[PDB]
């Protein structure tokens, strides 16, 4: 709702199409959104999420006219990939390593959110959205790796899969019904294989809202000091257009990305992978380490680091009556997880928008960075001392972060005055 | 106003007769409902022949246990054992590893078992091999006595047994 | 488990700028032919791809004699016949003899320092030289501590990792006092074993390393396609992030 | 671009999200357009393709779960569908009539266009956006055909993919690049498996901008008569609001369309197929009739009708130096039956628009309608004396109705007064 | 090629509430066990079905024992075994010899009048309907056109079109004369061929309807399901109708 | 002005370099790419035996024809066959019919043809059958001679050729 100035049909060509479908407006009033003028590199990950999702659906169309879902040909139908198809060695690397660059975004993408309070009001819906779209991210990239069909394809399903059998009672349905049979088999590779095509189009509608979403409200800044929109005048000082000086930005950011991402993909590409999936699935042999891929590693963390023995887990025991397991506390602190993630507009209660302002949150955060960090490295850790004790320390300050200090740093904290308007920030540089 | 509300309630139901159907099409198909259970025809087992058999994905082994594999079985006690569980579904599961609760017969010359060793899930030799007349692990070295109870390696508990039963006298329906 | 000890082997194909030595691919297919293959087989690789660019690079009439050695039952008639370049080479012929056509993706050389993955940064996964350092890995005689309970079947090797351990030989928690393990592999290489045409050494470390980077082609035959595809990603990002830079700068110029 | 009521926030939960991202406004706004009150019976047929487009992507999906694309797997898994999966035998003939529901319904949806002058200006951009849906139409269900790997599965797909063989030059490439090899084969059915799952989710965006397109410019009626803009108070006479009216006028011929789809599957689900789809697919062992389904019929005749001894066909060889063959310009005949159909705006040149009101384009129309008919019978005849001319003169009154008939017409019709308002005409019924 | 004639029989699976009869589906596997199986096959038949509902419904041990005459190569050992229920029935031994899983779909029985399918409309696709006018369409003699030229090793078939026909018996354009064509199936069906454990008729007549009704089965085993859902569909969707129809008169009376 | 048309005309080609591969993926792998030709060793291929070899999905049927078999071919006029073209794709597509241009060596005796009946596709018995000495359709009763050429039946045109040649003294390179 920031004052800028209507479409105009020009020629001829586009007055005979704005009276039948005004697409040229909606594209113009689109790209020519003002935006503040103060945005820093970290609002460049949008746009890299946003090649991403292409990259995905391209590479993952073409993969798919290759691959055969079955537990006889997946795997030899990825190595026909790899050795026969005119550059399918390439489109596979770019597909897996991809998922790599899609998830290290959302995580820049979700801790910029964190520091700058993009989540506060009135960007509560953009939050929401994003959410979903990391749900449905997350269940995408999990069953994408279970076509290749090599080991950890088949041992990584099977133990997340046994996750919904320690639900109370629906358990045993839930897991029956996913896996289609009493273990992963055949027509969970089958069935895997069509969700995969699936989500990521449904992804595609969740950024279609997720757009509409921030240009209703508009781009946050680096001191969360909303547009003035009371006269054009004035906000032309606080905001550039769209294009082309933030389109020309995010394409040269994205140009920089792509060029360390086929660096990658060129000269380390199994780097971020597991040696054991060049081994076909054998369900009569456990890998010596379940590892999932690094973007799942904290979650992963956060599952083990609840044994039977941790003092929380064994008055969860007793005050339930028996319900709650030692294995299902750990399902609900690794969904518990996200879901406080989730909820964090309504936990931080403090009126201010940027942690620039705000010296005690930006102590927190910090320490919040460093232990996704440290749950991302024991998750490939055994459960050994002191590991155990690490990721035990690390899954608390997690929930501590989101439950326990946020409410509180909204009565105790004593931020510091923000800039009048995103003009005095822009000129205390220039 | 009784219209309005049968065209409304109609309509959710046949929403959810059209939902239903999504689901229910995730669940096992005929074909695997149908491996539930199997049944084996034992009529020419004589005593000392092993016969292994495919279930859900994985072999199980039935030995008909000779004179001497019954012997060695109880003569064990029960502190020899490194797992005293009996891992069998039929009885209760706090039932102690003793040989006679490690057979379906009381005569305990029938032995059924999972041939799934519990360790990471390899496949033992059979026909008396090892250093207890039993079962070897070769992936790491798992030492099976003749009840197939774990004695030696890294295998922390004994194979499981599962839910098996004659049906008639040479015909067994295991699960 | 964990990670030992491997030789860093200083290979032809390592680095942004390496490439598969032609010869040496042509001397481990010999070892392979020769040694392995009485064991190991390679069910992914087709024997065509021996003419392939980037790797051995033989005449065509070559592998269409090799192929020939290879029994194969048609897969329409059922009845045996001599091989085709058309066909992958054979399963492996002992059941426990693990396939070989990636074994040089699907086993780790290099792990730690300490779970932070800055060794196989620097030094890569270390597959094809931790299989040298398998071949090479089998000394003369046992550790101390197993000296009279080797598990019957099995071979001491210096590399292998995944293998039974005496109780002797562990400490008191389970953990092995050995830098490796019991394998089933007896020592395949002996000195001089395999004769090439134009007198290359054949010795066992020789042969080690040779046979070890044909693994690596048989694993990844399109290894120099791909580093000439991410040579030119990265030459045409380049220009285009600094074009892309100086575009940005001017266009801002009019604001700061 | 019709007077109606903006939408006003209600309870607090509406101010509290329509601040944020009106998603409830647009879906107000949207179900709340003024649509005329004179539809007949032949404006359900949009809401019809809706329903359709969702039960073949529903089926689609869940039918994907238990396919195999790959030729030893790919029949075998299809009955197996049919024998062992819950509910899939009903799900398969759901998918398989659910296509003949879905194109008879376009049938009717596009020769009500052709009557009622819908494809006539402002009303462009909707037919366009209607005709690249159709093309999405034919090729994903032209695939979706090969995937159970019958013998028409198999044959079908090897006429179709030799006339790109046909085309002057380049037509062995392209053939070569379609097929990914010397024939029809695994490669074929592996890619056309991809892209039947992609091309519906393009549909589904294409109909998003069809409902864009024809919200823009407002709904025809049976007169031709625009809805009055110059006053709310006007439109509310010529019109009424979707919701409730229109809606429950739809979803009521649905559920009478739905009562006869359900009884064809329920009680003679294989009327509409070929039975020798039954049979695997054998590349040694033509069958005797390769047979199209009947919403392709029509095109089938058009490009057997014309035979190299045809006069036309002979007139082209010779004057393009042998470049046309008799194969190549069945080709074109066939192609540019659509051509000339997503020309039509620009080839009636009449200013008047609904064809109640014109006299002699009404018996030319209603010609076509039973030479669709006769290219449909025809289609799976043989070519053997008179069927070889019977599709001919259909052959040739199809392009006549476009190229010939409709612009001469445009200059000597002789109209009919329309009513003056949507209003007179409404009344003038009842 | 195109559609001759066939015999309609009135089949009690045919019509909305038509239900297979269960003695009928028993006589007509005897016949397949017993006749057919010798060249024939059903790969897509799962032997276990045979106790399914809405079929024959014979008790599990039954199926359970008739499983064991089928010899099987296990698709994990490879070494023959006994046939259980969860295999299915065996491909057909003699290689000319087609499938017959889905022949009662696989055929038309009812074409015409002139390719606009009225026929069809009102008779069906006429499958298990064109398999009985096959096995009872064997005369006694040939056509007069084709006495002393009769291809070695066929036989005629008053229902099979889709056979060579000698030049003889051809017309002016290559059609033929004669209503059926040469079929290399020899008469299977003779009178009295299987012996029924109730006593019922076994003429040649009785087994062919039989047979073919048993065929229908093999194709579809859910036509009884499929049935019971279209009824069912057709009373939600009949309702609905209703009430949509009433709601939308009241809600547009306020109109009209 | 030129860095805003270099950096678009560097960011096309960045397009057109990612957009090509995404095409070719769909032309014939590397496997189809090597069938595209096969070599026969007729090494132990006597006078009067058959040899049927895969090729393109379809068989090829390569006779070494008898004293007796070229006779028959040579005696044959053009005017007696149904169709005069010889169907090969080595010579010119005017060539006719003649025993001397159905076979690659001046002699006569090697005779290389698609075993694919041109009527709807079957594959033709060999080994001296029919009413001419040469290959019998069973599909609708398809008769050729000893050359392969149609004499009777609804086959309109003769069976193609491929294009073989010698590529050495026991080995026929077929594509
Ligand atoms: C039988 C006489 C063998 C011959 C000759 C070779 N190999 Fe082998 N190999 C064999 C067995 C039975 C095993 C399994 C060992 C175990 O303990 O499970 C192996 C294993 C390997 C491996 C995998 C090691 C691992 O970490 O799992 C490799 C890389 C390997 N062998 C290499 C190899 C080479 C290069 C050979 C030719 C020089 C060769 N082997 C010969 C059996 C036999
Ligand atoms: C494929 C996935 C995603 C895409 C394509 C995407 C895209 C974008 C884009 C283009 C922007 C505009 C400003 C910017 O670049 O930061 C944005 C902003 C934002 N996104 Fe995302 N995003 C994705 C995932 C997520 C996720 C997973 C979350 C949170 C869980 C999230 C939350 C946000 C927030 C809070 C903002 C700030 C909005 C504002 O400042 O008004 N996004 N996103
Ligand atoms: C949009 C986000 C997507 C994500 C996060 C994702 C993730 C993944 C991952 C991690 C793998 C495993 C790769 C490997 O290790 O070999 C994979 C494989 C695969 N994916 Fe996707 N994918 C996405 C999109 C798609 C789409 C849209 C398709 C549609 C066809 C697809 C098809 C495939 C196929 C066929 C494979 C197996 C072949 C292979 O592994 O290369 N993917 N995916
Ligand atoms: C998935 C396929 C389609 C869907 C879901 C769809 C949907 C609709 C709907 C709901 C309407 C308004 C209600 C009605 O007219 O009955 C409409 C109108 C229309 N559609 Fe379609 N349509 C489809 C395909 C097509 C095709 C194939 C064409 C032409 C080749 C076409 C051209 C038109 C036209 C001319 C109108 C009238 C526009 C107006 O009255 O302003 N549509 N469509
Ligand atoms: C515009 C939407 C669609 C159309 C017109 C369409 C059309 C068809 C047709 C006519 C068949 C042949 C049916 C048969 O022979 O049994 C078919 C098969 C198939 N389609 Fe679709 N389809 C659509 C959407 C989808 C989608 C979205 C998917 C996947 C998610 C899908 C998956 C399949 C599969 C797996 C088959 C083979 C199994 C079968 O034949 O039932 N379809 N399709
Ligand atoms: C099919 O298994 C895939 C895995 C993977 O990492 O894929 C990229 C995987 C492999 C080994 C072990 C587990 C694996 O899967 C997963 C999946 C996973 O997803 C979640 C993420 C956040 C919260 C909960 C879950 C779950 N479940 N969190 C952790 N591991
Ligand atoms: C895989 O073949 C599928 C077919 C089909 O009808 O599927 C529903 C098919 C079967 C037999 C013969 C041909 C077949 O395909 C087709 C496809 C077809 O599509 C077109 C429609 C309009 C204009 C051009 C084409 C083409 N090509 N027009 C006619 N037949
Ligand atoms: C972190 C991004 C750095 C740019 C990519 C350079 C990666 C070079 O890394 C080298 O790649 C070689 C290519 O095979 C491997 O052989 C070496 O083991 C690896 O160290
Ligand atoms: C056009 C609307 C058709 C309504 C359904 C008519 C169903 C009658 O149709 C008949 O159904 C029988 C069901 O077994 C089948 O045996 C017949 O083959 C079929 O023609
Ligand atoms: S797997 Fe059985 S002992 Fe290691
Ligand atoms: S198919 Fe060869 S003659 Fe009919
Ligand atoms: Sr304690
Ligand atoms: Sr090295
Ligand atoms: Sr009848």
């Amino acid at each position: 709702g920031i004052p800028h100035d209507h479409y105009e049909p020009r020629t001829g060509i586009e007055k005979w199409l704005h009276s039948r479908l005004p697409i040229v407006a909606l594209a113009y009033d689109t790209i020519m959104i003002p935006t503040p003028r103060n945005l820093n590199w970290m609002w460049i990950w949008g746009v890299v999420l946003a090649f991403c999702l292409v990259l995905q659906i391209v590479t993952g169309i073409v993969l798919a006219m290759h691959y055969t879902p079955h537990v006889d040909l997946a795997f030899a139908s990825v190595e026909h990939i790899m050795r026969n198809v005119n550059g399918g060695f390439m489109l596979r690397y770019l597909h897996a390593n991809g998922a790599s660059l899609f998830f290290i975004a959302v995580y820049l993408h979700i801790f910029r959110g964190l520091y700058y309070g993009s989540y506060k009001a009135p960007r509560e819906v953009t939050w929401i959205v994003g959410m979903l779209i990391y749900l449905a991210m997350m269940a995408t990239a999990f069953m994408g790796y279970v076509l290749p069909w090599g080991q950890m394809s088949f041992w990584g399903a099977t133990v997340i899969t046994g996750l919904f059998g320690a639900i109370p009672g629906i358990g045993h349905s839930i897991q029956t019904w996913l896996l289609g049979g009493p273990a992963v088999d055949n027509a969970t590779l089958n069935r895997f294989f069509s969700l995969h095509y699936l989500l990521p189009f449904v992804i595609a509608a969740l950024v279609a809202i997720h757009i509409w979403a921030f240009h209703s409200t508009g781009n946050n800044n680096p001191t969360g000091v909303e547009v003035r929109r009371t006269s054009k005048a004035e906000a032309q000082k606080d905001t550039v257009p769209f294009w082309p000086y933030f389109i020309i930005k995010d394409v040269f950011a994205l140009a920089v990305v792509l060029l360390v991402f086929f660096a990658i993909v060129g000269f380390m590409p199994n780097y971020l992978g597991h040696p054991d999936n060049y081994i076909e699935a054998n369900p009569l042999s456990t890998p010596a380490h379940i590892v999932p891929e690094w973007y799942f590693l904290p979650f992963y963390a956060i599952l083990r680091a609840f044994t039977a023995d941790v003092w929380v887990v064994q008055i969860a025991n007793f005050i339930s009556f028996g319900i709650i397991d030692a294995k299902f506390f750990g399902v609900l602190a690794m969904f518990g997880a996200i879901l406080v993630m989730a909820l964090v507009p309504w936990l931080d209660t403090s009126p201010v928008r940027s942690g620039r302002y705000r010296p005690m949150f930006k102590i927190y955060f910090w320490l919040l960075a460093a232990d996704f960090v440290i749950l991302t490295w024991v998750g490939a850790q055994q459960t050994t001392f002191p590991y155990d004790w690490i990721s035990l320390i690390a899954s608390a300050y997690w929930f501590a972060y989101f439950l326990v200090i946020l409410p509180i740093l909204g009565a105790i904290e004593k931020p510091v005055a923000p800039p009048a308007t995103i003009e005095e920030d822009f000129n205390a540089h220039y | 106003d009784f219209l309005y509300y049968a065209t409304a309630g109609a309509g959710a139901v046949a929403t959810g007769a059209a939902v239903w159907p999504l689901i229910n099409q995730m669940n096992p198909s005929a074909d695997v409902q149908a491996l539930a259970s199997i049944f084996v025809d034992v009529s020419s087992v004589e005593p000392g022949v092993q016969l292994t058999v495919k279930f859900l994905g994985k072999p199980i082994f039935i030995r008909r246990r000779t004179e001497a594999d019954i012997e060695l079985g109880r003569s064990v006690q029960l502190g020899q054992l490194v797992d005293t569980n009996a891992r069998n579904a039929n009885i209760d599961a706090g039932a102690e590893a003793t040989d006679q609760n490690r057979t379906l017969d009381e005569a305990g010359e029938w032995l059924v078992m999972w041939g799934v060793c519990t360790h990471l899930g390899c496949v033992p030799i059979g026909g008396v091999s090892g250093d207890f007349g039993g079962w070897f692990c070769p992936c790491h070295g798992s030492h099976y006595d003749s009840a197939g109870r774990i004695r030696k390696g890294p295998a922390p508990e004994n194979l499981p047994i599962p839910l098996a039963k004659f049906i008639d006298e040479t015909t067994i329906q295991l699960g | 488990a964990g990670g030992g000890h491997v030789e860093d082997v200083p290979f032809s194909f390592e680095g942004p700028f390496g490439t598969f030595d032609q010869h040496q691919l042509q001397r481990g297919l010999q070892v392979y032919t020769e040694v392995c293959a009485a064991c190991h087989g390679m069910k992914f690789v087709p024997i065509r791809s021996l003419s392939e660019p980037g790797g051995p690079e033989l005449p065509e009439d070559q592998v269409r004699a090799y192929a020939t050695q290879f029994t194969v039952t048609d897969e329409e008639t059922g009845e045996d016949r001599e091989g085709k370049p058309t066909d992958h080479f054979p399963h492996s012929a002992l059941e426990n003899a693990p396939d070989l056509s990636l074994m040089a993706k699907a086993r780790a050389g290099f792990h730690g320092p300490m779970g932070t993955g800055i060794s196989q940064l620097f030094n890569g996964i270390g597959g094809p030289e931790y299989i040298y350092s398998v071949l090479t890995g089998f000394p003369e005689e046992p550790p101390k501590c197993a000296e009279g309970h080797e598990p019957d079947g099995f071979y001491y090797n210096r590399a292998f990792q995944n293998g039974s351990v005496p109780d002797t030989c562990k400490d008191a928690n389970g953990v092995k006092t050995t830098a490796g393990s019991w394998i089933a592999m007896p020592p395949p290489l002996m000195d001089d074993l395999v004769e090439y045409a134009d007198g290359h050494d054949a010795s066992v470390h020789a042969m080690a390393e040779d046979v070890s980077a044909f693994l690596m082609w048989a694993a990844e035959p399109k290894l120099m396609a791909r580093k000439q595809a991410g040579f030119t990603a990265v030459m045409f990002l380049t220009v285009l992030s600094v074009l892309l830079y100086l575009t940005n700068k001017r266009l801002w110029a009019g604001v700061k």
